[PDB]
């Protein structure tokens, strides 16, 4: 139905947890106060890309590394 | 069971 761009204005910690990686990488937790929650990311979001980096079939660690690059634009899909 | 990483 839709793909969405969720952009986080980083200060640093994002305030989210991910599961999955090499059947896709998914947001498993969003700290209520954290930057991710404030920016509109939601549990169940599947991360497709990070700042243009395709992470659809990324490793778990690869996804972590992409998220910790030095705004953080996340392309996500919800199933 | 499913590794979860805080970021």
């Amino acid at each position: 139905g839709s793909v969405e761009e969720i952009r986080l204005p980083r200060a640093g910690p994002l305030g989210l947890s991910i599961v999955g990686g090499s059947p896709g990488v998914f947001i498993s937790k969003v700290l209520p106060r954290g930057l991710a929650a404030r920016s509109g990311l939601r549990v169940g979001d599947r991360i497709l890309a990070v700042n243009g980096q395709d992470v659809r079939d990324a490793t778990h660690q690869e996804a972590v590394s992409a998220l910790l690059r030095p705004e953080l634009s996340l392309l996500v899909r919800r199933d | 069971h499913f590794r979860e990483t805080e970021v």
